[PDB]
């Protein structure tokens, strides 16, 4: 009831329109009762007398009343259609929008295909308890409450004969609603499940293939969908098996009025003729009474998935200091002072990290394989926060700078390229959306890029394919490099930015590339310890603490750790 | 204390007439059902016409329809049974039931029910 | 028709489900008869012997009609989700025999859908047959037969109804599915927005386009509700002029019947039962417009099942490809020229070179070169559109696809890692692999320090594409992973492009001593790592620059000395 309270509060927007609904369906109601009485009078007065002068009369009064019940059905579906889905929009929405304020960390541990499912197929099963389930539910409360006051009109006796065989049929309901949402919430869980199969598998095939782990997978994805299977029957079931049941309790309750009418008519109260009437008023009571009852099964299916948004609608999402301060003249102070973290909250990666990078400085970043150079880089565009120790940039600590003066400030070229399924020009405008053309086919002359970007079908205009694989690897890096150049950061972090570039065409951007870095501060994540030699400051890093820092001439002579990772590169 | 009195049965032939007299004897109120039912050599209960002196409406049986007729004297406090054109698959014991209701009956509980003696109605 | 084939090993429950239906309905159709007999023949002659022989026969009837109706509700359950089950199965086992450029035709996103909400349309539209598939036409003809034994003159108006009621669901047909389609295919976008945004959201946070994002989803949210409202509206229409036409059947009825007593042709007794089962007819009648309703949005998704089921694979094995169940490792190339694009310029071009068995071949070029393009060649991920590659001197195309791919292991240029345990990621090559293989192969790839150093060992979590470990971390397990296959052909893609020299002399010397008879090639931007093999293959334009020792390569080799001079 805590999550159909959330949920029907999506509907208070449209309070004003929903009564609008409500007397439409009431009128429509009146007439879907007046229209078999209308039948029943014509007989009564047109055909048992045999005048039909007055025939063309009431067919004229029976015509507007089935023209204006066919014409209210209509506005009344029409409007509901665009109330429904004003509702289910602004569920997407609010999802969408959520993920873009939640931190990176849960996206990393959390399957996507999953969160896909949550978005489309879990927002589009909210939709049996809006349009034609409002009006139902509204055509049900209306002809309950028009049948109940013509019950106690016919007999008041037999009237609490049949409200008293109620709390039988919402037990029941009681009983297959509870087991409804029980196998629903489980059915759009497994849902997700096999979403997020599909979706890492299709992204990655080439690994399934060239492993021959498609039968593996196959079996693998077998699991899930027999699952799927198991609890989607035990769902459907559940979800249709109150109609009949109600029917059989009906019947109960028919022979139970049949006795008790019985008995009143041999009291001497009522007569025969009483208790065939009394079953057919039973009758309009019962049929609202089963609807209404069958309609608290099918909401079930609403209220499982509306859990599963919900559930993504309350996650705490990064947020900025009251008081932060946006950075306005950058320079570039980089600082960090005895910082501690750990990814786990149990084994610490980074183990009393302190350094200092004064304005325009070129800072080379390096060490082995899972030092924690990139942890450096992700605390400094503050992906992940500090657990003992303080981060400066500019004199500032990063907790007090916005997130967004932050990342403005700061930019950066991953380790994991990430492209975009659009032009090459789009691709390059990311980030800086304000660059002239010029600008753009500029940077890429500078980085080496222009020239296979030309070479393509439609030049900068050509549509690049899901992360922009149909480029060689090298390609895509060069990309972007000229991305973070033309975003233009006083902060440019390259984290290993040149993995799949070859020596040849990497020295020949170096040159071009330092004209177009000075005075600008930067963080160089280099294996090719040749390259990042003629660095201001070079940071050697060991086991997720700073082991080496100097100049590499200073470290060389040192015949240190600095000077065991440059001999082993020959 | 309410007792009833089965007379009037005997030998007829086919498409001949007999009245069937049923009194009543006691401290009777008032009668809301009359009601006369056949039960053959090896039969438990059945139906034949029923009265009902709220609306006067009269319910026969489906092999009966326009024969039988039910009625009842009020002064003398005798239920009858008018039999015409009788056919020989109707030879049956025939009783009689009926139902009073009596001055301030609980909310509840129900008043009294009384039967018949019981007369052989035989028709070839 | 080839997705009816999906409910016939589930026939049994496909006929039980409507046959219980029928159990239902004539015991429901019963209900007002029964219920007559025990007031107006029970209670009115005052037998108690009959109220209760009524009584008991009312209630069993209603009991074998519960029966009957959960019935039908379980038996349609079983073979209409069983029917889905086997087709998203199948449609999954198409989709995991694709080739990348099988994939880039039905985007990634519109797969998703594809194998979900298409499969999820016809599984309701099985569901809703199973139930209404007898219900709604014997009704129909139940109804019609009742009301020509009534009066057979006054069952020709119903004849007449019928045109504006099959032009109406024709125009349901020819105008809804197109627009259904298109709500599947506004589904396709949301799931692209969504999917680009989760595999990507650290730069959209790094460049802070968040807003624009926000309004890249938006605009394609609000042409997916533009495409249910303007499909939907056709419903919302269609329906009430449909209920209009039933109740103008009524007025007809009414009015000729009005004829017929003022003829004598009908009796006004007859009128008062005639107008019940009228109503019947036309109820019968909007569930043949319902299914109709539910057919017109399953013919859309059912044309885009079966596309996808239709496609064939870009990589497809012969019907008589030979079985490879041992392989020595001889690689060669006759004449090889390969485009991506028929529009495009070669991709390679004239490759004519062979590899002896066991040898280590290193090899180099410029970025765009074709070197990945160059190996991709091997497993028979890509084939030339002119000349020839062959394994064991034998066309790869000729032989057994699994045979072939078996005996070849890759370290691809960007590591793509699994989600669950490093055990199962490495067990990838070779499923039948000792734990004792498994630690051997992770040793040389000296990785097994760090996977040992964890708090679950080789039983850690991995996440999806190995983003819980560092960039060096997934490519050192990537290297593991191929060495566990044991294969006789070994593809390196830059092996240690994100490992630091130190830990790359132990990987590259550890490889040298245990992958001894294994035909290696190994992708480098290094000479120093270039130079522990036994023949170079150096790359410049999509042509082949040179082939041969270090020596030859720096005095005939311009590309080759041109990366050595930028390393030394
Ligand atoms: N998202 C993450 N979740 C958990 N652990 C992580 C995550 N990212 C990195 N780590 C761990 O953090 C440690 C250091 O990682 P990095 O900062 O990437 O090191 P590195 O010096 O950049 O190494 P590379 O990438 O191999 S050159 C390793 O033990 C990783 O497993
Ligand atoms: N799927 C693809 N679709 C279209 N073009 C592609 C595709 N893959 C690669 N290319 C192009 O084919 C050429 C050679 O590709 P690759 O083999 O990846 O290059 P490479 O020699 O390995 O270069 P690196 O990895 O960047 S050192 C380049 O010009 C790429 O742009
Ligand atoms: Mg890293
Ligand atoms: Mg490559």
């Amino acid at each position: 009831t805590a999550t159909l309270r959330r949920l029907l509060g999506y509907l208070r927007p449209h309070t004003f329109t929903l009564i609008m609904v409500f007397v439409f369906v009431t009128v429509s109601s009146i007439l879907g009762v007046l229209s078999p009485y209308l039948i029943g009078k014509t007989i009564d007065v047109v055909f048992v007398p045999r005048r039909f002068d007055l025939l063309p009369r009431y067919m004229l009064i029976l015509g507007t009343i089935y023209a204006l019940t066919s014409l209210l059905f209509w506005l009344q579906g029409k409007i509901m259609l665009t109330l429904s889905q004003d509702v289910v929009f602004r569920l997407r929405k609010e999802l969408f929008e959520k993920l873009q304020r939640v931190p990176v960390g849960f996206f990393d541990r959390t399957p996507h295909g999953d969160i896909i499912s949550r978005v489309i197929n879990d927002v589009d099963n909210i939709n049996n308890v809006l349009g034609n389930s409002i009006i139902q539910f509204f055509s049900g409360i209306v002809t309950l409450a028009g049948a109940v006051i013509m019950m106690f009109r016919v007999n008041v006796i037999l009237s609490l004969v049949t409200l008293s065989i109620v709390p039988l049929t919402v037990l029941i309901t009681q009983i297959v609603s509870s087991q409804t949402r029980k196998y629903f919430y489980e059915n759009q869980r497994v849902l997700g499940q096999l979403n997020g199969i599909i979706e890492e598998d299709i992204s990655g095939l080439t690994v399934i293939k060239l492993f021959t782990r498609e039968e593996k997978e196959m079996e693998k994805f077998d699991r899930v969908n027999e699952s799927l299977r198991k609890v989607g029957t035990k769902a459907q079931i559940f979800s249709g098996v109150l109609p009949p049941l109600m029917n059989m309790v009906n019947n109960l309750g028919f022979a139970l009025i049949s006795g008790f009418g019985g008995w009143l008519a041999l009291k001497d109260i009522i007569t025969v003729g009483t208790i065939a009437t009394f079953i057919g008023y039973s009758r309009q009571f019962t049929r609202p009474l089963n609807e209404l009852s069958n309609q608290f099964n099918m909401i079930q299916m609403a209220l499982a998935s509306a859990e599963r948004i919900f559930e993504i609608l309350d996650l705490e999402e990064e947020k900025d200091d009251p008081d932060a301060v946006e950075l306005r003249e950058v320079r570039g102070e980089i600082e960090f002072k005895n910082v501690w973290f750990s990814y786990d909250k149990k084994k610490p990666v980074l183990k009393d990290i302190t350094f200092h990078i004064k304005p325009g400085q070129k800072v080379a970043l390096v060490g082995p394989t899972g030092s924690g150079k990139t942890t450096i880089v992700n605390l400094l565009m503050r992906f992940y926060d500090v657990d003992r120790g303080q981060i400066l940039v500019d004199g500032i600590d990063i907790r007090k700078i916005k997130r967004s003066s932050l990342r403005s400030s700061i930019g950066i070229v991953l380790q994991d390229t990430i492209l975009f399924s659009t032009t090459v020009k789009e691709n390059l405008k990311y980030g800086n959306p304000g660059a002239t053309d010029e600008e753009i086919k500029e940077a890429a002359k500078l980085t080496h890029s222009d020239h296979f970007i030309k070479h393509l079908p439609e030049g900068y205009e050509t549509v690049l394919t899901d992360n922009g694989e149909d480029l060689s690897q090298g390609q895509r890096q060069l990309l972007a490099i000229t991305r973070a150049f033309l975003a233009n950061p006083k902060i440019l972090i390259l984290d290993a930015a040149t993995s799949n570039v070859d020596t040849k065409t990497e020295k020949s951007i170096q040159a071009a590339m330092w004209k177009l870095m000075e005075g600008k501060t930067s963080i160089i994540i280099a294996h090719r310890l040749n390259t990042i030699k003629n660095a201001d400051l070079i940071i050697v890093l060991r086991d997720g603490e700073i082991v080496e820092m100097g100049k590499h001439d200073e470290l060389i002579q040192k015949r240190g750790f600095y000077y065991e990772l440059f001999t082993s590169q020959y | 204390q309410v007792q009833l009195v089965e007379s009037g049965g005997g030998s007829v032939q086919a498409g001949g007439s007999l009245r069937l007299s049923c009194a009543a004897s006691g401290n009777i109120h008032h009668i809301s059902y009359l009601g006369w039912f056949r039960q053959a050599p090896g039969k438990e209960r059945e139906g034949v016409a029923a009265l009902w002196t709220k609306d006067g409406n009269t319910y026969y049986a489906d092999s009966v329809k326009g024969r039988f007729t039910v009625s009842l004297d009020n002064a003398k406090n005798t239920g009858y049974l008018q039999m015409n054109s009788l056919k020989p698959e109707d030879t049956a014991l025939y009783y009689c039931a009926a139902a009073d209701t009596g001055s301030d009956t609980p909310l509840w509980d129900w008043v009294y029910w009384y039967w018949g003696q019981g007369t052989q109605v035989t028709v070839s | 028709k080839t997705l009816a084939r999906y409910l016939k090993p589930y026939w049994i429950f496909a006929v039980l489900a409507p046959l219980f239906m029928v159990v239902e309905v004539i015991c429901d159709l019963s209900q007002p008869t029964l219920l007559a007999r025990i007031v107006d023949e029970g209670i009115a002659r005052g037998d108690f012997s009959l109220v209760l022989k009524t009584g008991i026969l009312m209630l069993i009837v209603a009991l074998i009609g519960a029966v009957g109706g959960i019935g039908c509700t379980v038996f349609a359950s079983y073979a209409s989700q069983n029917f889905g089950a086997d087709l998203r199965r199948d449609l999954f086992r198409k989709v995991l025999s694709f080739s990348i450029s099988n994939v880039n035709r039905f985007h990634t996103s519109s797969l998703i859908t594809r194998l979900t909400n298409d499969v999820t349309q016809l599984q309701n539209l099985v569901m809703m047959l199973l139930r209404i598939v007898v219900r709604a036409p014997l009704l129909f003809v139940g109804g019609i037969v009742m009301a020509v034994s009534i009066n057979v003159k006054l069952s020709s108006v119903l004849i007449f109804l019928i045109p504006p009621i099959v032009l109406l669901f024709v125009w349901l047909t020819k105008k809804g599915n197109p627009l259904f389609r298109k709500i599947q295919e506004s589904t396709d976008e949301v799931n692209r927005v969504v999917r680009e945004n989760l595999l990507g959201v650290r730069v959209v946070r790094a460049f802070r386009r968040e807003e624009y994002e926000n309004e890249n989803f938006r605009k394609a949210n609000e042409s997916l509700r533009r495409s249910i409202i303007s499909a939907f509206s056709l419903i919302v229409f269609a329906l009430p002029l449909f209920i209009f036409i039933v109740n103008m059947g009524m007025i007809a009825v009414l009015w000729f019947g009005g004829v017929l007593v003022r003829n004598n042709q009908m009796e006004i007794g007859s009128i008062m039962a005639y107008t019940n089962y009228l109503m019947q007819i036309m109820f019968s009648l909007m569930m043949i417009g319902n299914i109709l309703n539910f057919i017109v949005r399953a013919s859309a998704s059912a044309k885009r099942v079966l596309e996808v089921l239709n496609e064939k694979p870009a990589i497809e094995e012969a019907d008589n490809a030979l079985a490879l169940p041992n392989v020595e490792g001889s690689v060669s190339f006759e004449n090889v020229e390969f485009r991506y694009f028929e529009n495009t310029d070669p991709v390679l071009s004239g490759v004519n070179f062979s590899v002896k068995p066991g040898s280590l071949v290193a090899v180099l070029g410029e970025t765009g070169s074709g070197k990945s393009t160059l190996m991709n060649l091997i497993p028979r991920l890509i084939d030339p559109e002119r000349g020839r590659v062959e394994v064991d001197e034998l066309d790869v195309r000729t032989v057994k696809l699994k045979d072939l791919r078996g005996h070849i292991s890759a370290v691809p240029q960007e590591t793509v890692l699994f989600s669950g345990t490093i055990k199962e990621n490495l067990k990838w090559g070779r499923e039948d692999a000792t734990d004792d293989e498994i630690v051997e192969a992770a040793k040389i790839a000296q990785i097994h320090d760090f996977i040992i150093s964890l708090p679950e060992g080789y039983d850690s979590r991995v996440e999806r594409g190995g983003r819980n470990f560092s960039g060096g971390q997934k490519q050192r397990l990537s290297i593991a992973r191929a060495l566990v296959k044991k294969p006789k052909v070994l593809i390196l893609d830059d092996c240690t492009s994100s490992v630091d020299p130190i830990t790359e002399k132990r990987i590259l010397d550890g490889l040298k001593r245990y992958t001894k008879g294994c035909t290696t090639f190994i992708i480098t931007q290094k000479i120093p790592t270039a130079l522990l093999a036994d023949k170079i293959l150096v790359l410049h334009e999509g042509k082949v620059a040179g082939f041969g020792t270090h020596k030859e390569l720096l005095e005939h080799c311009k590309p080759y000395r041109e990366i050595y001079e930028s390393q030394f």
